Formats: C-alpha cells, sequence, structure tokens
C-alpha cells in the first residue's frame, strides 16, 4: 500500500526537502509526499488541505511556520475533524498544548511556556528566592505563569503582575514594581508588548545595577532587542528556527512510527476527502498514541503528555554592549556555563 | 420602517425544517429597530470543507449578519470550525445544538462565536448547591490531566474556601488515564472514554455511596462501567426544542443589531465575501451588544469566552435511564 505524508510548507525549497527526505525514508509499504505551501487567507487553507491533502488520503499532516499571520490552525481544525495527527515544526505558542481545541497536534518545538523550566534553574543557580512576574493578560503569558507556578509550588516568590496586551503605557505596572521592592524581573510578552515595558522601565530607571532582567525569546526578539535593555538575559532554542532539521526529523519519526502502527492490527484507511466522510479517522486516535509513544538533527527527540517536545537545549543570552552574546546553555536539566562571562545591568 | 438583516438558520440533519420555520415566523419583531430575514439551509454533509463552503457561499450570495448552527452531532471538532469561521469573516456565529454547542472555552481572541451551553465553573456551582440542598459537606474529588481540569477542582476548593460552613474536602486525586480512598460523596471529573476505566473499580461504588460528574461524562444521554445512582448536569435537552433554540438565536442577532442601531444610528456592513478581505471596529460594538441581550425578560447574555451566562440546566439522575430530577435556573435548584 502507499502511504501518503502531506506537509504545509513554507516555499518549494521546502517541500524539495521533505519529499527528499520521504525518498531518503523508505529504506510492505511505499511512503510518497504530498505536500504545499500555506495559502496567505487561511479559510482557503483551510479549504487547501481538504483538496489537496486529505484528498490524497493522508496518515499524518506536517506543518512549518514562516518567519507572522500564518498559523497551524486552519490545518490543526479541519484535520482535526477526523483524527489525523499533524506535527507542527515551528510554531510554539501554548493555545496548540490544549488538548481540547487541539484534537491531534504534536510539535517537535516545545512551547514558550516551557522556558519557565529555564528561568526556574537560573533561581535554583543564584539563589534567587523572590521574582517578580510580569506577564501579558494573554493565554501565552498566562502559560508562563502558570507553569513557572507549578513548578515553584514544591507562589510566594512569585508576585505577578498584569497588563493587557497592546498597553503602549506601562508606568502605573513598573511604578507598582518600585513599590514591592523589585530586584529579580521576569517579563513574558510579545515583541510589541515587550518593547513597551522596555521603554517604560529605562524611564523610571528600572534597568540599573540592582535590577536582574529574565527573559524569553520573545522579548529578545525583532523589534524588542533594540530598546531591550542593556545586561538583560534572554533565551534562544537551539535549531528552532531551521525548518529543514524540523522536516527531516519529523519525517523519520513519523517513519518509524508507520512501521510500529502497521505492526499492529486492524488499521484503516485514513479518509479520502473532506466531501462525503463526515465521520472519524478510527485508527487515527491510535496513530497518534504511537506517535507520542530516538536521536535525531535537532536533539533527543521526544514528546511529552501534550505532544509537545521535550529535552530541548536553549542558548542562554545575555545583552553585552547592544550585541546578543551566550553565557550559557540549558542541557535539558542541569544548566551549563561557557567561557564568556556574564554581564548584569549596570555591570 | 425597520431595516432587515439576513441571519442564515443552518441545520445539519436537523429535522424538522418545518416545526423550525412555523415557530419563529410568527415572532413579530417590530417593536424593535430592526427585524430580521431568515434563510434555512438544510445539509447533510457535515465535514470542514462543505460547512465552510456552506458559509462562505451564502455570505457571497445574500448580506448575511448572523448564522445560528444547529447539529446532531457529538463531534468537538465542529465547534472549533465554526469559531474559526467566526473570527476570519468577524461575523457572529451561534452553535445552538449538537457539536456547536460541544462548549468549547478558550477561543479566538477575534471570534465572535457563541454557544447555548455552560462552563465548567458553572455546573461544579450547581453540584455543591446540590451538597448544600441535601448537606453532604463531606465530599472527594477524582480528576484526570484532561483540560479544564485544575478550572473544576479550582472552581469547587474556591466556592468552599470563601464561606463559612463546613465543608470537608477529604482527598484530591488527579489520575493518569490508582490508590483507594474512602469519601461518601465524590466528584468525578474526566472524559467519558476514561471515566468508563474509572468506573471500572469496584462496581467504592454500588453500596452507599454517590457519585456525582457533569455533562463531560454523561456524554451523549441517549446511548456497562457506569454506577447505577449516578447523578449529573446537563444542558436541558429534553424540555428545550430545535425550533425553540433557533427562535432564541435569531432574536439574540436581532436584539443586538437593533440595540446598535438605536444607539450609534447604524448597523455593521455584511462582509463581502471569504476570499476577499481587505475592505474591526464594527465586529467588537456588535460583540458588545450581542452578549448582553435582555429578550422577554429572560436575560439571555453570553460570557466573554462564548458561554451562556444563565443556561437551562438540568439535574438528572441515573434502568436506562438518565432521568431528570432537579433544574436550576439563575442561583437555584428546584429538585
Amino acid at each position: 500500500k502507499i502511504v501518503n505524508i502531506g506537509a504545509v510548507l513554507s516555499t518549494k525549497k521546502h517541500e524539495q526537502i521533505f519529499r527528499e527526505a520521504v525518498n531518503q525514508a523508505n529504506k510492505k509499504i511505499q511512503l510518497q509526499a504530498t505536500s504545499v505551501t500555506h495559502r496567505p487567507n487561511a479559510i482557503q487553507m483551510a479549504l487547501s488541505v481538504c483538496e489537496d491533502l486529505i484528498s490524497s488520503q493522508v496518515y499524518a499532516i506536517l506543518v512549518s511556520h514562516p518567519p507572522d499571520h500564518l498559523t497551524p490552525t486552519p490545518i490543526s481544525y479541519t484535520a482535526g475533524f477526523y483524527r489525523i495527527p499533524v506535527i507542527g515544526l515551528t510554531t510554539r505558542m501554548s493555545i496548540y498544548s490544549d488538548k481540547s481545541i487541539h484534537l491531534s497536534f504534536l510539535r517537535t518545538v516545545p512551547p514558550y511556556s516551557h522556558q519557565a523550566l529555564v528561568w526556574f534553574e537560573m533561581m535554583r543557580l543564584f539563589n534567587w528566592n523572590h521574582v517578580i512576574l510580569i506577564v501579558s493578560d494573554d493565554h501565552e503569558g498566562r502559560a508562563a505563569q502558570k507553569k513557572l507556578e507549578t513548578l515553584l509550588e514544591g507562589p510566594k516568590a512569585d508576585k505577578v503582575l498584569q497588563f493587557e496586551p497592546g498597553t503602549k503605557n506601562l508606568t502605573a505596572l513598573l511604578l507598582e514594581a518600585k513599590e514591592l521592592e523589585a530586584r529579580v524581573i521576569i517579563l513574558s510578552a510579545s515583541e510589541d508588548d515587550a518593547t513597551a515595558v522596555y521603554k517604560s522601565a529605562a524611564m523610571l530607571d528600572m534597568t540599573g545595577a540592582g535590577y536582574v532582567w529574565l527573559v524569553g525569546e520573545r522579548e529578545i526578539s525583532g523589534s524588542a532587542l533594540r530598546y531591550a535593555p542593556d545586561g538583560i538575559i534572554g533565551l534562544q532554542l537551539i535549531n528552532g528556527k531551521n525548518e529543514s532539521a524540523h522536516i527531516s526529523d519529523a519525517v523519520a519519526v513519523v517513519a518509524q512510527a508507520i512501521h510500529e502502527l502497521f505492526e499492529m492490527e486492524n488499521i484503516t484507511d485514513p479518509p479520502r476527502g473532506c466531501v462525503g466522510n463526515t465521520n472519524i479517522w478510527k485508527t487515527g486516535p491510535l496513530f497518534k498514541r504511537v506517535l507520542m509513544s530516538p536521536d535525531g538533527v535537532t536533539g533527543r527527540i521526544e514528546f511529552n503528555e501534550d505532544g509537545d517536545r521535550k529535552f530541548a537545549q536553549y542558548s542562554i543570552m545575555n545583552l553585552q554592549n547592544r550585541k546578543l552574546v551566550q553565557v550559557g546553555i540549558f542541557n535539558g536539566s542541569y544548566i551549563i556555563q561557557n567561557d564568556r562571562k556574564i554581564i548584569w545591568p549596570g555591570g | 420602517s425597520p431595516p432587515s438583516i439576513g441571519i442564515a438558520v443552518i441545520l445539519v440533519g436537523t429535522s424538522d425544517e418545518v416545526a423550525i420555520k412555523d415557530a419563529h415566523e410568527k415572532d413579530d419583531f417590530h417593536h424593535l429597530s430592526v427585524v430580521p430575514r431568515v434563510e434555512l439551509v438544510a445539509m447533510n454533509e457535515t465535514d470542514p470543507k462543505s460547512i465552510i463552503t456552506r458559509i462562505c457561499d451564502l455570505m457571497s450570495d445574500r448580506k448575511i449578519q448572523g448564522v445560528v448552527f444547529a447539529d446532531d452531532t457529538d463531534q468537538e471538532a465542529i465547534a472549533q470550525i465554526l469559531d474559526f469561521i467566526s473570527a476570519q469573516t468577524l461575523t457572529p456565529i451561534l452553535g445552538i445544538h449538537g457539536g456547536s454547542s460541544m462548549i468549547m472555552a478558550d477561543k479566538d481572541e477575534s471570534s465572535m462565536f457563541f454557544q447555548f451551553g455552560p462552563s465548567i465553573e458553572q455546573q461544579a456551582s450547581v453540584m455543591l448547591n446540590i451538597m448544600e440542598e441535601y448537606d453532604w459537606y463531606i465530599f472527594s474529588i477524582v480528576t484526570t490531566y484532561f483540560p479544564g481540569y485544575q478550572d473544576f477542582v479550582n472552581k469547587i476548593r474556591s466556592t468552599i474556601e470563601n464561606s463559612f460552613v463546613g465543608w470537608e474536602l477529604e482527598e484530591v486525586l488527579l489520575l493518569d488515564m490508582l490508590k483507594k480512598l474512602q469519601s461518601p460523596i465524590i466528584l468525578l471529573y474526566c472524559t467519558k472514554e476514561e471515566a468508563t476505566y474509572i468506573f471500572e473499580v469496584a462496581n467504592l461504588t454500588g453500596y452507599g455511596y454517590t457519585w456525582i460528574v457533569p455533562s463531560l461524562v454523561a456524554g451523549d444521554t441517549d446511548t456497562s462501567e457506569f454506577p447505577t445512582g449516578l447523578i449529573s448536569v446537563s444542558y436541558d435537552e429534553w424540555d428545550y426544542g430545535l425550533p425553540a433554540r433557533v427562535r432564541d438565536g435569531i432574536a439574540i442577532i436581532t436584539t443586538a443589531a437593533s440595540d446598535m442601531l438605536s444607539e450609534h444610528s447604524f448597523i455593521p456592513e455584511p462582509k463581502s465575501s471569504c476570499y476577499n478581505t481587505h475592505e474591526i471596529y464594527q465586529s467588537n460594538m456588535l460583540n458588545r451588544y450581542l452578549i448582553n441581550v435582555t429578550f422577554e425578560g429572560r436575560d439571555l447574555s453570553f460570557s466573554e469566552d462564548g458561554y451562556q451566562m444563565h443556561p437551562k440546566l438540568v439535574i438528572i439522575l441515573l434502568e436506562r435511564k438518565w432521568e431528570r430530577v432537579g433544574k436550576w435556573k439563575d442561583k437555584s435548584l428546584q429538585m
């Protein structure tokens, strides 16, 4: 039987790698590749998954978010009607960890919320037992709050202050950080949100000596880096935005998992098109259970209970003289510092 | 005088289209600043492409101001799709039956999708009110990692933390898919697939202990491991037929549009199509009117997250045999 594996990738250069990865993966079943680019209008993307992917009887769809405005939701929802497993490769927003909405989603990347797992260790590495946690009243920010809170719970150290996304003037919040005797500050915002905090903090003298700014990847990215304060510590997912390596790895994953699934018995054929197939792929949930349950280009490939990637390292970054330096690397459990010395805000 | 707005009432295998037509076509929405022009569409194909290519085609031919969706399935993926549709066309959709009403917490910021149904916190409140009636102040909770899990536990522990009466929460368990503990009243919270495996122990049950789960466990009440005497919270799917809900959804869209025009002297321009996009402020204004619609005295407001503020909830007992034993209106239990 021909088992086709679908993909929604960035451009033709990447769909090339995917069909080449399927090619170098066929070494009873033959695997064939069916791939498309994203459609900038997401309704038509939902119909393109029906007419170009599920119309080919797909066993799993992989989806790359390109370097904004294109989300995997149109593919997750459509394929999520049946439960054809969808393997994201790039997007890290924690909305995709909620299994009660995204019903057959795995991703070879950790969500942004999981970066709290590093700051925990920073605290345990610097004896920071009292933090002020500044986050956007957003699903992603509170995702960071929730996981930082639970791994702190062994939340007195956690003093949270919320701001509504799109708030330009944040003098009130940071003024309250001053009233709370703020020293170490963790922030979880979007790029243009983090920018707002950054400017508000450099105008009441909240970035100088005595302050520690601990921060994830989005806050040290794009627009936010330009105005990010001198001495801030950020994060950076290794092999994160490398779409190729994730295509190659996830193709290896679905290959091994296709073998393991055909080793089982009573595996039905996926639906052939959307119009007419109102019923669910019977052997879908089992196949994803196989996918969630090796070694690869990006690292130790393994998923947690939601299908999110486990065992991922972060480039630990410090902004020295308005330039990002790697002061260390997060093993995946322990956190290791390299030769370079760390500089705090002020010095 | 009152302008007409186009509401699509889409019925997916939802007989009978006659009883639904006749019920609303006598509601005189004059005495409103806006009156509805309803166009039903009966469909048999319930897949993402068919639903999408129905909504979009209806938008491009007629001027569609609101969509009312009723379903005959237990497929939650319906709701997400329509909430995904809602947001990308900024046109209101109300999921009033079936999978369109399977409550979807945590959905799109841009969404205008609202469901006839309750939140996890609301039915938890109904549970603890059942106990307050018959004085079961000693209970447990047993939960899986399935989402909304903590929100449920959170709601229980909160309503009794902020109280003076002597609530005694015994043990709070979090299964994986295994320990023994003895409480007379429990609160099970999980999926109906995982519930049967959990219910498979000491068919713990069957002697002097009652068990109480919500709509998440009762599921399709018209469909071995389940205890006899199980008490559940569920939406009123007995004395509130599809005609009554189609008509209520119509009333909500029509009243929202009317209140907006009687205050702002205009209602939103219907959406050109799905393919085109270019030519947000109008959508959010109507959203504000949509979630605060008072009709027939009856308060039909919505939460900003997409569920009703006051759903018609019923307390059911488990022969076959789920049977209503109580009703919940506002904050009271008539059992």
